This record gives C-alpha cells, sequence and structure tokens, in this order.
C-alpha cells in the first residue's frame, strides 16, 4: 500500500495536541448516547502518525487546485472521521467507497469537529449493531478507532440546519 | 458521489438548534482530505 504507522510517545507534544483535541470536543448528543455510547470523555490507548507519500501527494496536489481557484486560502482544518473502514483509508485514501449517498448534504464523504459525533460513526452509520464482539454500542470495553484528518474546505456552502 | 454545489468546493453544516454542537464538513473529492493520525481509545463509562 505504500503506508507505515509511527506510535507517538504520550511525552510527544503531537500526542499531547491530538489528545486534547479528542478530549476537549466531546459533548452530549441529542440522542442521549444511542448511536455512540454515553461518555464525558475517551481512554486513549494509541496514536500513530499515518504515512503515506503517494497519498499526501494526492492531498497537496488537490490542495493547490483547490487554493488557486479561492485567492490562495484552502481553507485546510483538522476534523475527525469516523468509519468501520479506516483500515481501507489508512492504506488506499478516501474516495467513493467512504461517501454517505443517505447523507444529510447529499452523497459526500462527512467529518466532524466535535470526535464525539465522529464517534457515532466508528461502528456504521447511528452506531449500527455496535462493537462486534457485544453488539453493544455503548461498550466501555472493546477498542475503537477514530481519523484526525487534514482536510481542504477551499470556499464552503454555508448550510444552516439542526 | 455527488458534487459540490457550483462554486464550491466543500458544504459546512452550522447547527442552528443545538447551541453546543460544532460544525460538520462534506467533501465530494477523495483527494481533498488526509487521514494524518488513527486514534484508538475506550469510551470511559462516566462515575
Ligand atoms: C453520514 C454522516 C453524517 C455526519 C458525519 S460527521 C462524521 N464524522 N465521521 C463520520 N461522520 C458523519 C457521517
Ligand atoms: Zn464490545
Amino acid at each position: 500500500s505504500g503506508t507505515i504507522l509511527i506510535d507517538l510517545s504520550p511525552d510527544d507534544k503531537e500526542f499531547q495536541s491530538v489528545e486534547e483535541e479528542m478530549q476537549s470536543t466531546v459533548r452530549e448528543h441529542r440522542d442521549g448516547g444511542h448511536a455512540g455510547g454515553i461518555f464525558n470523555r475517551y481512554n486513549i490507548l494509541k496514536i500513530q502518525k499515518v504515512c503515506n507519500k503517494k497519498l499526501w501527494e494526492r492531498y497537496t496536489h488537490r490542495r493547490k487546485e483547490v487554493s488557486e481557484e479561492n485567492h490562495n486560502h484552502a481553507n485546510e482544518r483538522m476534523l475527525f472521521h469516523g468509519s468501520p473502514f479506516v483500515n481501507a483509508i489508512i492504506h488506499k485514501g478516501f474516495d467513493e467507497r467512504h461517501a454517505y449517498i443517505g447523507g444529510m448534504f447529499g452523497a459526500g464523504i462527512y467529518f466532524a469537529e466535535n470526535s464525539s459525533k465522529s464517534n457515532q460513526y466508528v461502528y456504521g452509520i447511528g452506531g449500527g449493531t455496535g462493537c462486534p464482539v457485544h453488539k453493544d454500542r455503548s461498550c466501555y470495553i472493546c477498542h475503537r478507532q477514530l481519523l484526525f484528518c487534514r482536510v481542504t474546505l477551499g470556499k464552503s456552502f454555508l448550510q444552516f440546519s439542526a | 458521489m455527488a458534487h459540490s454545489p457550483p462554486g464550491h468546493h466543500s458544504v459546512t453544516g452550522r447547527p442552528s438548534v443545538n447551541g453546543l454542537a460544532l460544525a460538520e464538513y462534506v467533501i465530494y473529492r477523495g483527494e481533498q482530505a488526509y487521514p494524518e493520525y488513527l486514534i484508538t481509545y475506550q469510551i470511559m463509562r462516566p462515575e
């Protein structure tokens, strides 16, 4: 695939700033925890840096295109993504297979500023049937994975929504 | 996969009811995101 995962030390300032963005963006959800579980904070077990030359050049190539269409402004964010297919994403990248066809803003790839929002999608749309082992959307035992992603927004269409 | 609205690269879903909610974003090109960090975690049972 070309992808290597580098473990960050808990002593690394990079681990610490990523953990703080994960922990500080937890909120309560209108489903009372149905999709993602009941929690106020996480136990962070591991943070790995994702390194793929080909996927990175594909990103910076599209980022330059967007910035040249938007007065040299990529409008780049760091956002969370939750998916049962993180293993396919880190090896082959995002593509239409990672889109949600029935999403509120159409068939695209969805990202959240709230880590707890992305958490509702780790086990599928609306949490699916929850963890593989216990069929529990609020499992406190099974290990979950989120991506923290570099995302180019360029000129973003603003939708006011509930 | 659908298209961005004409003249746009993405959609911002701005929360208009839940005052504590942060924004959600949608892109329509896989090349507009790079998965920089893989975070392994457990949710914690509140006390
Ligand atoms: C369908 C959908 C809607 C909103 C979001 S926010 C988020 N973070 N990871 C996945 N998602 C999704 C998926
Ligand atoms: Zn479980």
